[PDB]
């Protein structure tokens, strides 16, 4: 198998109002990620002959 | 897994060669971002 | 905030550390006088009432 990992999706940022300065959300929510995977594996073609 | 064989390896982590190597897709391509002057303010 | 002083075309911190520094004194003040004691210095008004 072969993991390579995929980055996350793009994540918005929050647009603070004039009331919430010097507040705890001044600074917005939190843009958390998480990188995920995606697997490459193989599969058999064959064959026989008789001479 | 790959059992086939007498002699196999244990979990199949030590199959797998696990890479470090990451993607972003096309990505809407961000027209209107800068495509406008600014105006360095100073106030409100 | 640190929006505050850019949404001023004054400083606003000089005033913020003397108006601080003076809330200070104003405050040993009123209590000095009538201070209920509590955990508050106790004053020379209730000192006198104890008295």
């Amino acid at each position: 198998i072969l993991t390579m990992l995929v980055e996350p999706d793009a994540g918005k940022a929050t647009w603070v109002a004039a009331s919430t300065y010097g507040t705890d959300t001044t600074t917005g929510e939190e843009v958390k990620g998480a990188l995920k995977e995606i697997h490459f594996s193989t599969y058999k073609l064959a064959a026989k002959s008789f001479i | 897994v790959n059992q086939s064989s007498s002699v196999e390896v244990s979990s199949e982590s030590y199959e797998t060669i696990f890479s470090q190597r990451i993607i972003r897709d096309l990505q809407k391509e961000l027209v209107v971002g800068a495509l406008f002057e600014e105006l360095p303010m100073s106030s409100k | 905030t640190d929006e505050t002083e850019e949404d001023a075309i004054f400083s606003l911190l000089p005033l913020l550390r003397k108006r601080l520094i003076e809330a200070h004194a104003v405050s040993i003040e009123e209590a000095f006088m009538t201070g209920d004691g509590s955990g508050k210095p106790k004053g020379l008004l209730t000192l006198a009432s104890e008295d």
